[PDB]
């Protein structure tokens, strides 16, 4: 086509949709990891895990407001790759890469697995 | 705003 | 903060939110535009909008499955828009700059205003 | 990946 693009527009929504989460507007779904709560649009998950994509367009888990993840998933964890999709700011230090990494495993979270892939294999 |  | 960042996050996600819409995946509302209807995400039209923005924050309007636009409002216009709102990309032509500058002022999108107006100023 |  003979279209003309907005460069910032992409990190423009996406700086929106992280403002309505924190005012919880929207929000459609509450994520239990363990003792924690994480409240969030489907859309956003689903946009960047393989995991929550393949959940919520289950014609019954679509529906569900409360999505109960596995036990071993750390609430930290899930927290640090919750910020990175609203915000695509990973906060990954020595003292949770382990942690991240599990959870972008779970998540299919593939470009967070390869950065914590690399960033342990320096530190060998 | 760009030509992509 | 120490956070790293992943350049084409905000793109990635625009994408897949992009291709929900295309699949008619958890979308909330449809916009009535005169005889046309456009079904989508309220967060990303908020996210995109002014005045959608101020639609969907209002306490009862938040809860509307429908939506009917001024019939002023071309369906074309609207139609290019919301295809920007989902791609960063304007489908801007002589034959449509007019309809997508009313449409753009109404909807209270500044830049594509902006860019509106400065492609009219050189054709004049 | 890059440094913000
Ligand atoms: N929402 C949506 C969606 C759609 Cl519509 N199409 C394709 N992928 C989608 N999302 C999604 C699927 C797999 C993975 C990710 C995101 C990140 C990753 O590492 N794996
Ligand atoms: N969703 C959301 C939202 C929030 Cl949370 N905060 C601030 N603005 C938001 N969206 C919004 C408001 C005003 C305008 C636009 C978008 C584009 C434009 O030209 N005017
Ligand atoms: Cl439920
Ligand atoms: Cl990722
Ligand atoms: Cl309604
Ligand atoms: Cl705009």
């Amino acid at each position: 086509d003979s279209c003309i693009q907005f460069t910032r527009h992409a990190s423009d929504v996406l700086l929106n949709l992280n403002r309505l989460r924190s005012r919880d507007i929207l929000t459609d779904v509450v994520i239990v990891v363990s003792r924690e709560q994480f409240r969030a649009h489907k859309t956003v998950l689903m946009a960047c895990s393989g995991l929550f994509y393949s959940i919520f367009t289950d014609q019954l888990k679509c529906n569900l407001s409360v999505i109960n993840l596995d036990p071993e998933i750390n609430p930290e964890g899930f927290c640090i790759l919750l910020d990175f999709m609203y915000t695509s700011r990973l906060n990954l230090r020595e003292g949770n890469i382990m942690a991240v990494m599990a959870t972008a495993m779970y998540l299919q979270m593939e470009h967070v697995v390869d950065t914590c892939r690399k960033f342990i294999k320096a530190s060998e | 705003w760009v030509i992509p």
